[PDB]
């Protein structure tokens, strides 16, 4: 009840499991079951990095490498030193992302709202699960998953990237691309139009809707709305990430290849050639 | 997680098919 | 390269943008403790002091003569909610003393919004019966919901559907009005009622299909509908009483049935 | 402000720490001519 | 059963809506309206009016300018074979100048004339742009964030295409006018200068490009769960606030421990989709000016990793 | 005739007239300064 | 003792602790599949 | 005991049992798949 | 001592002590685990 | 016939004829300076 | 002085002090582990 | 002259130009500590 | 002096002075210790 | 020129004149620690 | 605090602990003086 | 504020620390200027 308006909110029930177990708050945060299983594995997480990281060469935060075992070893589960650091923290993140999403249609239960959050957080998890746990199981190895390092899985981007030629060439990969441009430029829009609406400027009042439909109906010739906006950018943020967990699944397991010789076949298409 | 060890894997790879 | 020493153009062009992203951090949580600030005991209710680093309040020059807002100038909720803490702690909730939905506890509870409606840019009422509006018809493709049954969250045929409100701004439809069995008209929100018959899919389905054209709404019980908050005025819906309709109709998801308030187990 | 007179107090203040600081900033300069000169 | 505010079940139709009058000098809407119902699932379905002053009609004529030139040179190049256009489409580029010419104005048309042509209409008709955008504003009382939003992108296009080149005196270095050929400058960029993965602005850029799509991605999920409460309408929730703003308030509160208003959630959005390309056209008008190795600034500054804190040979041999 | 004026205003007539002739000169002499025959800057 | 109980629900903490008691059981079975002497899959 | 049925609904017990069962036989049998000497497919 | 009580309620601060607690214990044993000093299990 | 003007407006018809005039006579024109037999501006 | 208790809330107070001395141990166990002046688990 | 004061608030224009001189300040000493004839800490 | 307390208040003052005091001796250590000359833990 | 403080709350200016004159002297200690003259910790 | 007694009061512990701290550093910085002068 | 005599007792408290401030920056820079000056 710290917000002048929150404590008539702080009701018990909308718990998926649990009940009254651990329905409670700590400070502002909500725990619930869900709430406590993110605290153990983000926690235990957290820790298994900083106790391989010790156990590595170095403690500079830039330069420490948590890295999954080598290829040569498989699926199989590696020793702590040798790559089973990596598996035990990726178990962990995957518990913790699946319980931050059951906590919060946990919270959205109590605040009489509908699933909208946890369903679009869930699809960047399954954007990290495809990336180091469904592409490893397709490809054969655990090796084959980014380091947790701050810059080394910016090398395995790299290296990954110029494993198939040039990268920019992956169809999935473009469609992602145009997916998240659109997003920056209507949440840049967006936050504008609600800005402008609100700040006025010439000493005038605060707007209605129909100035910011004017408004971008002067300037493009057409607005979508107040919830069509909202609409429009959940789509184009969850296809975004979405169709990024596609375009790396795919690249490895069901292309191999250079991606510069896929477009050889709009070259064949016999309308034009 | 498979039911092999890391070195039988590495062992595999290495003998059965990088070796012969 | 080097300006001085180690130190370069790129490496002082970096230590800028983030010594103003810190600043601007700091500017955006300024701007976040707006509503609802300062903080106080869960308990005791004793505010808080505030933050150091808080400027000048905001005011906002409303339209149609309505003056000012100055969202710091709220008046603070009742410290003395319908209910008793579960545990005592300062992180127990609340379970209602009487009925949530019509004491406004969880989902059910509302906020203390204007007593006057919204208006158009030009003064006229932004939300009215699709009568009232100026030449606003639903889509002749689109269901006519006039006369269309109302299903309830316990499958019982609460009443029928006697108007039609809309947003003459937006150019939406905001409520439903509902005549129930015993003849009372009751307003419910879009957003709660789901619309049967007008599959998108069964209209590309190929298929001679007379599926029963209704409207649902889960939130809510048939009994419930008795007592849906009411209008001062006919063909006026102030904020206040639009958020006590929504709250009404939104805290049901919880408190209609006791099973949607249980977890699943 | 909108009385006149106001307006000559607030010019007043102006003008003098405006002149203290250009002074600072001449006598700076002038130690850096003498320094290390940039014409010639 | 239960409705997600995902499509719009029934429509409103009327007559259409031309707007508010105009508080400054306007020369008066062009009242070409439609109606399109499948848009109108989604948001409004209201096509028009549109506002065609001196800005306008000055942009769409320079940009049509450099879209003709462009086509017309993809034209030249394809032979003018509409067969020979459809296959190498993406493949068609009109290309910069080379090395010799410096950052002359004077190139050949068919050697970079055309190009420099092309450039010169485009930023034309994006500046006017922008200060339509700005004109617009004015006219209806509210305020310029939209266009200082579009500012920043213009700052990294004109960083991109004009400036950078100028300060390199080098035409080669900007971006050709094709599909594929500015993919392939992009991936020659990141090469020569080492890794633009690990130049310092490129990474806030992806920072606060990432943080868009995950601030989208969590404000638009909450204001469609909020539709029960009227989220959506959220300049009344500004100045008059609700229960839908309160439960916004504390859904985020009760996740993370801290939350925004909605105002202050639409600062946080614009600031962020700002700052995507202000640190791109800073990072980029560095690259070769004042780094041309972001590797080696990399190493020097202790965020450069080696082959022993990770190896990414097995990485690449998996995906061969 | 005069009666083209009955149609179209004179104002919106004149600023795309005017907008046009801007393109068409400012690209009518990028193509000279292209040329080494029509260039008057790059030499004596 | 009995009066743990008195804090917390037999019904929900039964579902909490074979919770944990199968994450805890398979990291632990996982963990001897991973080392050569105790995995008992790999070879006779 | 039928007692336990009292606190908990039958359906969903049964519904969760049937799933972490089938996800454990799901593991089991990926698990011997995965090793040679249980392997009953690849080889006769 | 028994006033700490008349600050901190029962039920969280046992549900923290123990999050805190198994946090701790899996820690120090997979940082045992990771040694060749303390691996208990790899060897005989 | 003048019926033509029955059925189209002439103000938008005026504009579209004028705006396709121009991209086709710039589009000719180019074509016509990108060949050598044509182009009246390299060579004396 | 006891007066900085009617300035500062127990309950808060203890909380964040026990956060950090946590943080700040488990950093400072964390650094020696690093060392192999300071390690006391890889070799005897 | 002081009939400036009836146009500019004192405030606003006392903050913008002292941000102003800050800025310019500060790239002044940035530009000179970069040349080598004027940079004072390099060298002695 | 005393007055400075009825600008500030005194818990707001103290918690964000204990902060900025917490960063910079956070900082202060770790650069020593990113020091050859005064790391204390590497060497004996 | 305690006329100022007719303009400025005490508060508000007091801290950014705090938060300035610390970004400013860290800045300058943070170039001074750059440089191999003016260096105090790497070497002796 | 609003009364000029609080605030001295506040005034007298902040004081205090402040000396206290500032004694300590103070210690410290002779003994790492001692250890390694960061001056010569 | 609004009276003019508290913004003078003010004045008179930040001038006194404004003074000490500037004394010990300018001690500091006296022992650095004999150390290792920078202008020379
Ligand atoms: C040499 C490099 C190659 C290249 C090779 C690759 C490869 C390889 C990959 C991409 C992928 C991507 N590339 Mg690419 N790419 C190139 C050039 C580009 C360019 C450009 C302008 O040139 C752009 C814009 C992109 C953009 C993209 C995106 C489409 C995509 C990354 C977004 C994403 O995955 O979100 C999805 C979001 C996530 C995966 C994050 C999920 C977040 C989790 C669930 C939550 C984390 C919680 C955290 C721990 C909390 C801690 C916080 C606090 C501590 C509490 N690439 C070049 C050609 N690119 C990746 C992709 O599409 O796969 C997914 C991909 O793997
Ligand atoms: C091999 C590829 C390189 C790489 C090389 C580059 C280069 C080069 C650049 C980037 C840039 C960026 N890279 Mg990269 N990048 C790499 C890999 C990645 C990965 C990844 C692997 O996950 C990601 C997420 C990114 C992400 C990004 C973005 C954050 C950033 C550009 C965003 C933007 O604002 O949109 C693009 C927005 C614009 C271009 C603004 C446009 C606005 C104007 C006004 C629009 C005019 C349109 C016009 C009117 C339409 C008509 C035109 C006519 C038809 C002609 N890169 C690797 C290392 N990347 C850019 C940057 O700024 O970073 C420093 C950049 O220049
Ligand atoms: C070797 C070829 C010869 C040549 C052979 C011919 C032949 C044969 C013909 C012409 C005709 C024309 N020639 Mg010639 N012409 C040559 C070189 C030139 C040069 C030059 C820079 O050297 C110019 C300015 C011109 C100019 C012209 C026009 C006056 C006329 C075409 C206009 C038209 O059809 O209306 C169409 C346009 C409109 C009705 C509206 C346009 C008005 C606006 C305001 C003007 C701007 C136009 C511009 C293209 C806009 C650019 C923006 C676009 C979006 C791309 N010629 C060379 C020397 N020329 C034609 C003619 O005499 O009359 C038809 C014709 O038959
Ligand atoms: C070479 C170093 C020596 C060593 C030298 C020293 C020296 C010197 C000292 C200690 C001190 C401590 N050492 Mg020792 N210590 C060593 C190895 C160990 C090992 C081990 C590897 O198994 C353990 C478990 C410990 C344990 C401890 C603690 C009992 C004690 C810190 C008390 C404390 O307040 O914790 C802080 C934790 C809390 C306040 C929170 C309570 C913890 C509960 C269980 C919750 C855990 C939190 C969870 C794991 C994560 C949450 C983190 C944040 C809250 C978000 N040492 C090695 C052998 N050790 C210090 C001491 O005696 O202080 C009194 C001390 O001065
Ligand atoms: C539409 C897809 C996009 C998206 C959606 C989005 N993100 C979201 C949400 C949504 C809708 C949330 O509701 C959720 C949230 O609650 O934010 C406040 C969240 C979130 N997005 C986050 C991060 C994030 N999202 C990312 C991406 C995206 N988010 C997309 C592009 C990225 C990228 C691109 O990498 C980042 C880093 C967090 C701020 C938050 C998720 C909070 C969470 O998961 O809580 C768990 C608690 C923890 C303490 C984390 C777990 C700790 C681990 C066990 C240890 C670390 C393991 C990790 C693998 C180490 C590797 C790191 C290295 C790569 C450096
Ligand atoms: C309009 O409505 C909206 C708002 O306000 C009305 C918003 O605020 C918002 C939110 C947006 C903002 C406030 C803007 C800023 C957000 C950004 C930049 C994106 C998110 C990125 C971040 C880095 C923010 C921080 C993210 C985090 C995940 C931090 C989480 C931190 C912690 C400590 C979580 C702890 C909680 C748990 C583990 C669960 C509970 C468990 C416990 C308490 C443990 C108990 C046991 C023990 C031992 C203590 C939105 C989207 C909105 O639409
Ligand atoms: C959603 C995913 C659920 C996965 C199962 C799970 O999340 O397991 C939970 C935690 O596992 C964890 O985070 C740690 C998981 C580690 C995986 C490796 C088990 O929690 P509980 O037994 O209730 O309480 C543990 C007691 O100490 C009380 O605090
Ligand atoms: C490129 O960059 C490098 C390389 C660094 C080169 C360039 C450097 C440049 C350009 C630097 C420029 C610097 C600069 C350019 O002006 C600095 C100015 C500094 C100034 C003006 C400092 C002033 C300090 C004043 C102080 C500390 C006053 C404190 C007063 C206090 C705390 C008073 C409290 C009070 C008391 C007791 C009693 C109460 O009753 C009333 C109250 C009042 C509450
Ligand atoms: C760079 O980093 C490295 C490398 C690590 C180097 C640098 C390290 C640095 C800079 C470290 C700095 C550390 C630091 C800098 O101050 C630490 C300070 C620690 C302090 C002040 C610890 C204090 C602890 C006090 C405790 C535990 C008190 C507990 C009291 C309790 C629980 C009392 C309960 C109670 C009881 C019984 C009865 C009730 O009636 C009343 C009530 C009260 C409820
Ligand atoms: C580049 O960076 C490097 C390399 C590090 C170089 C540069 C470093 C630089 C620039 C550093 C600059 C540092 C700096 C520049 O000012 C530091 C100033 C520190 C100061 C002012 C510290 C002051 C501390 C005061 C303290 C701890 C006071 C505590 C008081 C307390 C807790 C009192 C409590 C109370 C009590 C008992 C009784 C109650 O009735 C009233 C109440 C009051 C509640
Ligand atoms: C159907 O056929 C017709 C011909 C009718 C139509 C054809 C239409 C087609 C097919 C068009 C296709 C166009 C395509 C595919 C374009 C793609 C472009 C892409 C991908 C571009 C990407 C980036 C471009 C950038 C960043 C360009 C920036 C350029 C700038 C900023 C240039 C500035 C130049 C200036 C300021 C001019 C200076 C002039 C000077 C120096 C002489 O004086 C100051
Ligand atoms: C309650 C349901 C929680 C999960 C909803 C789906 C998450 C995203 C799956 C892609
Ligand atoms: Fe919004």
């Amino acid at each position: 009840a710290l917000l002048s308006f929150e404590r008539k909110y702080r009701v018990r029930g909308g718990t998926l499991i649990g009940g009254d177990l651990f329905d409670f708050w700590v400070g502002p945060f909500y725990v619930g079951f869900f709430g406590v299983t993110t605290a153990i594995s983000a926690l235990l997480g957290t820790a298994l990095i900083f106790a391989a990281a010790a156990q590595g060469p170095t403690l500079n935060p830039w330069l420490i490498s948590i890295n999954p075992p080598s290829i040569e070893a498989g699926l199989a589960f590696a020793p702590l030193s040798e790559g089973g650091y990596w598996q035990v923290i990726t178990a962990c993140a995957v518990v913790a992302f699946s319980s931050w999403v059951l906590r919060q249609a946990e919270i959205s239960r109590k605040l009489g709202m509908s699933y909208h959050v946890p369903i679009a957080f869930g699809v960047a998890v399954f954007a990290y699960v495809t990336l180091n746990v469904i592409r490893p199981l397709w490809m054969g190895a655990w090796g084959n998953g980014f380091p947790y390092g701050i810059w080394t899985h910016l090398d395995w981007v790299s290296n990954v990237g110029y494993a198939f030629g040039n990268f920019h060439y992956n169809p999935v990969h473009m469609l992602a691309i145009t997916f998240f441009f659109t997003n920056c430029l209507a949440l840049a829009l967006h936050g504008g139009l609600v800005l402008s609406a609100v700040n006025p400027t010439g000493g005038t009042d605060v707007k209605t809707p129909e100035y910011e439909d004017t408004y971008f109906r002067d300037f493009i010739g057409y607005s979508v709305g107040t919830l069509g906006i909202h609409r429009v950018g959940l789509f184009l943020a969850l296809n975004a990430g979405f169709w990024s967990a596609i375009c790396i699944v795919i690249s490895g397991t069901l292309y191999v290849g250079s991606w510069i010789e896929f477009w050889d076949f709009w070259k064949k298409i016999p309308i034009w050639s | 997680c498979s039911g092999n060890t890391a070195s039988g894997n590495i062992a595999a790879e290495q003998a059965a098919q990088e070796a012969a | 390269a080097y300006i001085v020493g180690t130190f370069d153009v790129a490496e002082l062009a970096f230590l800028l943008f983030f010594g103003f992203f810190i600043a601007l951090v700091f500017y955006l949580n300024r701007e976040s403790r707006r509503e609802g600030y300062p903080l106080e005991d869960e308990q005791t209710g004793k505010i808080h002091p505030g933050s150091l680093f808080d400027g000048d309040k905001k005011a906002f020059q409303l339209p149609h003569g309505r003056g000012t807002y100055v969202p710091e100038n709220v008046a603070r909720d009742d410290i003395n909610v319908p209910g008793v803490r579960s545990f005592r702690s300062a992180g127990a909730p609340w379970v209602p003393t009487g009925d949530p939905m019509k004491d406004g506890m969880g989902p059910a509870a509302w906020a203390n919004r204007s007593k006057y409606p919204d208006l158009t840019f030009d003064g006229r009422p932004r939300i009215v019966p699709i009568a009232q509006s100026h030449e606003l018809i639903i889509a002749p493709n689109d269901p006519q919901l006039i006369g269309w049954p109302v299903m309830a969250a316990d499958k019982k045929m609460v009443g029928k559907v006697s108007d039609i409100w809309v947003d003459q701004a937006e150019h939406m439809i905001r409520y439903l009005e509902v005549e129930t069995t015993t003849g009372k008209k009751v307003l419910a929100p879009m957003m709660v009622a789901s619309v049967h018959g007008n599959s998108l899919i069964d209209a590309l389905l190929p298929i001679v299909e007379d599926k029963p054209k209704f409207v649902e709404i889960d939130a809510i019980t048939a009994a419930q509908f008795e007592d849906v908050p009411a209008l001062e005025t006919p063909g006026i819906i102030t904020r206040y009483e639009e958020d006590r309709v929504q709250a009404y109709f939104g805290g049901g998801y919880m408190y209609a049935m006791p099973e949607r308030a249980e977890p699943w187990l | 402000y909108l009385t006149p007179e106001e307006a000559q107090e607030i010019h007043k203040g102006f003008m003098g720490t405006f002149v203290l600081y250009v002074a600072i900033a001449l006598v700076a300069h002038a130690l850096m001519w003498a320094y290390k000169p940039w014409f010639g | 059963a239960t409705y997600q505010n995902i499509f719009t079940q029934v429509q409103v139709t009327g007559p259409p809506e031309m707007g508010v009058p105009h508080l400054d000098g306007s020369e008066g809407r062009v009242e070409l309206t439609g109606h399109n119902y499948w848009l109108g699932k989604i948001g409004q379905a209201q096509i028009g009016p549109i506002y065609l002053g001196l800005l306008g009609t000055i942009s769409l004529t320079f940009g049509a300018a450099a879209i003709m030139i462009i086509g017309l040179n993809f034209w030249a190049q394809a032979g003018w074979s509409p067969q020979t256009f459809m296959r190498e489409f993406f493949w068609l580029s009109l290309d910069p100048p080379g090395p010799e010419y410096g950052f002359s104005p004077f190139v050949p048309l068919n050697e970079g004339g055309w190009f420099i042509m092309a450039g010169a209409f485009l930023t034309i008709a994006v500046l006017t742009w922008w200060a339509r955008t700005y004109t617009r504003a004015k006219a209806l009382g509210m305020g310029m964030h939209i266009p200082w939003a579009f500012a920043s992108a213009i700052w990294l296009f004109l960083v991109l295409g004009f400036i950078r080149p100028m300060l390199l005196g080098d035409w080669s270095e900007a971006v050709p006018y094709g599909i594929f050929s500015h993919l392939d400058w992009t991936n020659n960029f990141s090469l020569r200068y080492g890794n633009l993965f690990y130049n310092p602005f490129h990474a806030l850029s992806i920072v606060f490009l990432y943080g868009s799509a995950v601030l989208f991605a969590m404000h638009g999920a909450t204001i469609l769960a909020l539709g029960r409460y009227g989220g959506e309408r959220e300049i009344e929730q500004i100045t008059d606030r609700g229960t839908a703003a309160e439960r916004g308030a504390l859904f985020w509160r009760w996740v993370m421990g801290f939350n925004a208003t909605f105002e202050s959630i639409h600062r946080w959005a614009w600031w962020f989709a700002v700052l995507t390309t202000l640190t791109g056209g800073i990072g980029i008008l560095i690259t070769g000016t004042v780094v041309d190795n972001w590797y080696l600034w990399a190493q020097e500054h202790y965020y450069a990793p080696e082959t022993f804190n990770y190896d990414p040979s097995g990485a690449i041999a998996g995906s061969t | 005739m005069w009666r083209i004026w009955f149609y179209f205003d004179i104002r919106r007539a004149l600023v795309a007239l005017h907008v046009g002739l801007a393109v068409l000169a400012f690209t009518i002499h990028f193509i000279l300064l292209s040329t080494d025959r029509y260039n008057w800057l790059e030499r004596a």
